[PDB]
RNA sequence: CCCGAU
DNA sequence: TTCCGAGATCAGACGAGATCGGG
DNA sequence: TCGTCTGATCTCGGAA
């Protein structure tokens, strides 16, 4: 079971979202209670784990904003963690950004932070 | 929440040679590696794709097949620069108890860093006053094993202002 | 000598790195090995490999040559990596001998390896500037002036010719206008030096005061005309010792000609052969009288009186009791200093023989507790090594509570006492390895 | 004695037995009659496996005392071995699911393989067949005799029981009497006529005898047993 | 039976031991040196870093280090004061 | 004891699907069995897979 | 590409080893069997119909390999 | 000497208990099933 | 170790 | 004269089917 | 029970 490659993130909230989603359902239609007396700690972990994405409105989040928001996030020079932190985050208001989110100290300019808001309401 | 690439050894049994392979293995590693952490990884969660299955022997004892899978899972690993929401499910006099919602109940925040009107005095108090926000901070899991818990996390709360609640 | 190979395991480790010792040390266990196959059987990575034994040519512990396939062998000299432990030693003879400036000069001649002139006088122009008085700036000159009174009684002496083979590269080594030649120290220059302190305090806290100082200056005078390979010093003669003696002395010469055909005529025996071997044996003597008392160190000197005449007259010419005698002897067996029963001479017969004589060998005692010295810094360092890792949370708290502030005096207590004691038995090393490299031929 | 030379090489082996050998020409050269009472001893597992269901369950009820029967039942998950004699035997039957082991008694149809003790070579352990017989003694076909060097003056020989699956194909395709008829030296039968089977049939194909109708439909109708008695 | 009872000792104590810190009062002079390059020779040019943590981490982002009078006068003097050889 | 020495020696030899027959430790001892790389238990008479004139005849 | 088209006497003793053990732990049966209760006798029938799930993969003695179906080779 | 010896031949795969090269052991037998390196997701 | 079987 | 190397001449090794049966 | 191979000292012989 070693692990070769132990990090690769991109996986926003709606990818691993959707592919739970995809999962739950499918894994139903094949439930089996064979392997009940084997395995069932998966099931808890997809289940519950569903449910705090869920708290994110990743319901009615669609698969197109994720390039359509990245297009934005391109040219405002922040890291890949931190958009991931922006769309996982999803900051409702400009004092999340303003304040909650990360590389705050000189990049903020009162200039992209402002846009970024119409961006991230978007 | 990070994709990890793995490889393991995934034994099917031979009563299950109805099923096609790639089903069939990823039933199997959901029950291998789901709600277990892994040491310096994180916690597993279930199966993203198989990326390459290789082929399926057949050894001299078993009579099972024996394919070793590539594979890709997501796992829950926070990167150290992510302010996560959770719930406070209890909360202890040296510091606070934060669960992300049917996650996992085992970060557990120190509390020593927010505005100077802080203490847990037994009567589940949460914070003197001037869903709950973390910061994750630290990385820290032991491994069991020792003879013949263990991704527990260490949360902050700072000057975040907190607008909405407080 | 796998405790030797011990130390060069921690004397790297401390100094520079973890994979120049490594590196390092795997060179030292297995000799005349080129870069390809050093990177691939220590599992390093070939940039860091050459990374590293850049440093370890610069501080000369890696010496490269090429004889027949046309690809560099480097080979490490083992020697060499533990006189790192002497030093600070190195360093406090040449305050006593030159001045602060000096002192200053073998010091980053010792830490960064090669140096040429017109680097090394450019760095003390920092170092004696900054901590003397802004405005009385030290005047480099005096500098020039002491870098060459150090050469010309040949304390630094200059690298040997470098190879320049196509494999080595010139680039990499100098760490970044005038080119100038480089050198090391001559800590070979040390070694005399080291042992011209040993010999007067041979005398001195055995003879008397004035001896010891004829000896100093019979020394003193013969330095650049002999090496350490001299069997003995130079023959002089009485009448240049009267020229050469110090302006504190006013014997007359006649009265010091007693002394001197006194001090010619000794059971010590200037003999360097003798000398150094008459100092190891009270090197010997020094750590049974640490070890087993004066009984037992009563009859290790009588071994060294008679070669093999035992256990027929070591009852008798210590008077002590036959039982308390014969657990001195056999703990001066199990512990190899005893030597052993070279003159049984009857067939195949433990029960019946020609009984077995006791005899001290002087070298295999003397091997065998310089490999015990080399185990001893072991067990020194590692317990520095151990002590470290733990305190660092109360080391930049002053940069606590009352145990936090008491858990730090006592280690540094602790650490002073481990670091001056890795100074003591080093001492004990030279007196030693002198006298082995004083019986050693073809080397 | 030591560990090299006779227990790691040369180990004693559980499921074999021995006895005396007496002729039977009256099997094929493919099998060995075993007695009945090795036969309730020497046990193959047989795992359950969707076509022994209903045979292990017809077979189970009999328990360690009537033949075709079996005496011990692991479960699905390494429960020891059910001693299959004190117990109820029909509710092991009934609660004998998929995949458990049932060790069922050797039984006719199973692969033993023989072996006389000063084995020369390599035709001297060869599979057989075995059909559970009525007598304490191994019976073989008296043509097979000549590999094993094997008189029936009161020689004993072995007989091994593989127990895996995977040593039962390997005994039968590899050391099958059908398979080893022929010596690896020259590359002549080992496996042939010997004694009164020669000068029976050399005096059957001698030039002057002749049967009628009456004796010659009573020689030929010998041969019409076990696989034969289904052909014109 | 004489013997069979425990490990012989825990530890066995020599009657005799070792003299002192010996060498006491001039040893402070070298004894700080150890200390003094050590100090130095750790913090110095000629050492290697553990590039290993930096391929371990994943996590790199912006705004943490793993992102980020000599009073003298001109002479030229060349001495042969040492060997000629090698 | 000669039949001991002769196994002892000569038992980790096998065909390898190339036709040729290596030892254990891959070194190989013939190219092709015995020439031909033809079993001696199924060769004919005469050390030849078929003889002829039986096979013609039949 | 290269070894012998014919499935030999090892090949034959271990597929019919292994088929046998699968089908002794309830593997899919190929051949609509007719009876046989023995997991052996059940291999030789899926033999001689050739339909055993089974690829044999052999090693020439270098270390490169070649494939080959049960179904693509010569029985005897 | 540190002879490393692997394990093969016939008199160690005996003794150890592994199914020795020799013979039946010499190939090695896959499965046929339904199995393909399929493509992945989207990420 | 004897004996005896083959 | 020297002698360095080599053919000659003792002494020590560690081997010598397989199984089965009983006192 | 020799039977074997090994490897260890002596000695008459040639080269520098
Ligand atoms: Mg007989």
């Amino acid at each position: 079971m070693e692990v070769k490659d132990a990090n690769s993130a991109l996986l926003s909230n709606y990818e691993v979202f959707q592919l739970l989603t995809d999962l739950k359902e499918q894994r139903k239609e094949s439930g089996k209670n064979k392997h009940s007396s084997g395995q069932q700690n998966l099931n808890t972990i997809t289940y519950e784990t569903l449910k705090y994405i869920s708290k994110t409105p990743c319901r009615h989040q669609s698969p197109e904003i994720v390039r359509e928001f990245l297009t934005a996030l391109k040219s405002h020079k922040l890291t890949k963690a931190e958009k991931l932190q922006l769309l996982n985050h999803r900051p409702v208001t400009a004092v999340e950004i303003q304040l909650m989110v990360e590389e705050s100290e000189e990049r903020l300019t009162e200039e992209q932070i402002e846009a970024l808001l119409h961006t991230v309401t978007s | 929440f990070v994709l990890v690439e793995m490889v393991d050894t995934v034994r099917i049994p031979p009563w299950q040679f109805e099923r096609k392979l790639n089903d069939s293995i990823a039933e199997e590693l959901n029950k291998k590696l789901a709600n277990k952490v892994v040491y310096n990884v994180g916690l597993c969660i279930c199966l993203f794709d198989i990326t390459k299955l290789e082929d399926a022997y057949v050894f001299p004892g078993d009579g099972a097949s024996h394919t070793k899978v590539h594979f890709r899972c997501v796992v829950f690993h926070p990167f150290l620069d992510e302010i996560l929401i959770g719930k406070i499910k209890g909360c202890s006099p040296e510091g606070v108890h934060v669960s992300l919602g049917f996650f996992d109940d085992i970060l557990i925040p120190p509390e020593s860093l927010q505005q100077p009107a802080k203490f847990d005095e037994a009567e589940q108090v949460w914070v003197w006053e001037y869903g709950e926000e973390i910061r994750f901070r630290v990385v820290d899991e032991s491994f069991v094993d020792t003879s013949p818990y263990t991704l527990v996390g260490s949360i902050s709360e700072p000057g975040l202002g907190l607008l909405s609640w407080w | 000598t796998q405790a030797e190979i011990k130390l060069c395991s921690l004397l790297l480790q401390e100094h520079f790195g973890e994979i120049v010792e490594k590196i390092g040390v795997h060179l030292i266990r297995t000799g005349s090995q080129p870069l390809r196959v050093i990177a691939h059987d220590t599992g390093t990575s070939l940039d860091q490999v050459k990374k590293a034994l850049c440093v370890l040519v610069q501080h000369n512990l890696v010496s490269y040559q090429v004889h027949k396939r046309g690809v560099v062998e480097y080979e490490a000299q083992c020697s060499r990596v533990l006189r790192m432990l002497r030093y600070p030693r190195y360093i406090y003879t040449t305050k006593t001998l030159y001045s602060d400036t000096g002192e200053l000069i073998v010091e980053e001649l010792l830490l960064n390896g090669k140096l040429t002139m017109s680097a090394v006088v450019k760095k003390v122009a920092d170092r004696l500037t900054e901590t003397m008085e802004d405005g009385k700036t030290m005047d480099y000159a005096e500098v020039s002036n002491t870098f060459v009174r150090l050469a010309d009684t040949h304390f630094v002496q200059r690298c040997p010719s470098v190879p320049t083979t196509e494999n080595s590269d010139p680039g990499p080594p100098p760490p970044a206008p005038d080119d100038g030649i480089y050198w090391q120290a001559n800590l070979d220059r040390f070694h005399q030096h080291f042992r011209d302190q040993a010999i007067v305090s041979a005398v001195a806290n055995r003879m008397d005061q004035t001896s010891s100082e004829i000896v100093r200056t019979m020394l003193r005078m013969s330095e650049i005309t002999t090496s350490s390979s001299a069997p003995f010093t130079q023959p002089l003669s009485s009448n240049e010792i009267f020229r050469s003696l110090p302006v504190g002395y006013n014997i007359s010469k006649q009265v010091l000609d007693q002394y001197l055909t006194l001090l010619a005529d000794d059971p010590l025996e200037i003999n360097l052969h003798k000398a150094l071997a008459s100092l190891a044996t009270a090197t010997l003597e020094s750590v049974v009288q640490e070890r087993f008392g004066s009984r037992c160190a009563r009859i290790f000197r009588l071994v060294l009186q008679k070669k093999h005449i035992e256990q027929k007259q070591v009852e008798d010419f210590a008077m002590i009791p036959a039982k308390e005698a014969k657990d001195m002897l056999y703990k001066m067996l199990s512990e190899n200093f005893m030597s052993l029963q070279e003159i049984p001479k009857t067939p195949d017969h433990a029960p019946s023989r020609t009984f077995y004589l006791y005899t001290v060998n002087i070298l295999s005692a003397a091997r065998m507790l310089l490999h015990r010295c080399y185990k001893s810094i072991a067990n020194l360092i590692e317990r520095r090594q151990f002590e470290t890792k733990e305190n660092k949370r109360l080391l930049e708290k002053s940069q606590i509570t009352a145990p936090e502030r008491q858990q730090l005096e006592t280690l540094k207590r602790n650490v002073n006492k481990l670091d001056a004691s890795e100074i003591q038995v080093d001492e004990t090393i030279f007196l030693l390895e002198s006298y082995i490299e004083c019986t050693m031929k073809r080397q | 004695q030591g560990r090299f030379r006779g227990n790691l090489s040369g180990k004693r082996v559980d499921f074999s037995g021995r006895t005396v050998i007496s002729p039977d020409p009256n099997l094929r050269i493919d099998e060995v009659a075993v007695p009945v009472h090795v036969a309730k001893i020497l046990t193959f597992p047989e795992k359950v496996n969707k076509a022994n269901i209903n045979f292990l369950r017809k077979l189970v009820q009999n328990g360690p005392e009537v033949h075709p029967g079996a005496n011990f039942i692991q479960q699905r998950h390494t429960q020891m071995k059910r001693f299959l004699k004190y117990g109820n035997r029909e509710k092991m039957a009934q609660e004998l699911k998929y995949g458990d082991i049932v060790e069922r008694h050797l039984i006719d149809g199973d692969v033993v393989l023989f072996n006389r003790q000063p084995s020369l070579h390599k035709l001297s352990i060869m599979a057989h067949l075995a059909r559970v017989k009525p007598h304490r003694t191994f019976r073989f076909n008296e043509c097979v005799c000549t590999p094993y060097n094997a008189d029936f003056d009161g020689d004993e020989m072995n007989l091994h029981l593989p127990q895996t699956e995977e040593a039962k194909a390997e005994a039968l395709v590899l050391m099958g009497t059908k398979a080893n008829l022929v010596t690896p030296r020259n590359g002549e039968p080992l496996i042939a006529a010997i004694q009164d089977f020669l000068t029976g049939a050399y005096l059957l194909t001698l030039k002057d005898t002749f049967f009628d109708r009456a004796k010659a439909c009573q020689i030929i109708a010998s041969i019409l047993v076990g696989k034969d008695e289904k052909i014109k | 039976f004489s013997k069979g009872e425990k490990l012989p000792d825990v530890v066995l104590k020599p009657p005799p031991l070792f003299p002192d810190t010996d060498y006491k009062p001039v040893p402070l002079k070298t004894g700080e040196g150890e200390e003094y390059m050590l100090a130095l020779k750790q913090e110095l040019r000629e050492t290697m870093k553990r590039m290993p943590y930096f391929i371990e981490t994943p996590e790199e982002r912006q705004d943490i280090e793993r992102y980020s009078d000599w009073r003298r006068l001109p002479r030229e003097m060349m001495p042969r004061n040492k060997c000629k050889k090698a | 004891y000669m039949q001991r020495r002769l196994v002892k020696s000569l038992e980790d030899l096998c065909s390898q699907y190339d036709l040729t027959v290596r030892s254990s430790t891959g070194d190989i001892i013939q190219f092709i069995y015995g020439g031909d790389g033809l079993d001696p238990a199924a060769m004919e008479g005469k050390d030849e897979p078929l003889e002829f004139k039986r096979v013609l005849d039949n | 590409r290269i070894t012998t088209p014919y499935m030999t006497k090892y090949e034959r003793a271990r597929v019919l080893g292994t088929r046998a053990l699968q089908i002794a732990m309830c593997a899919p049966v190929m051949v609509e069997l007719e009876g046989e209760t023995d997991p052996l006798l059940i291999a030789m029938k899926e033999l001689k119909a050739r339909k055993i799930p089974i690829i044999i993969r052999r090693y020439l003695p270098d270390g490169s390999y070649e494939d080959w179906g049960v179904d693509e080779l010569i029985i005897t | 000497f540190g002879q490393k010896d692997s394990v093969c031949g016939v008199s160690e795969c005996i003794i150890m208990g592994i199914p020795m090269n020799i013979g039946t052991g010499l190939f090695k037998l896959l499965h046929k099933a339904d199995r393909d390196p399929n493509p992945p997701k989207r990420p």
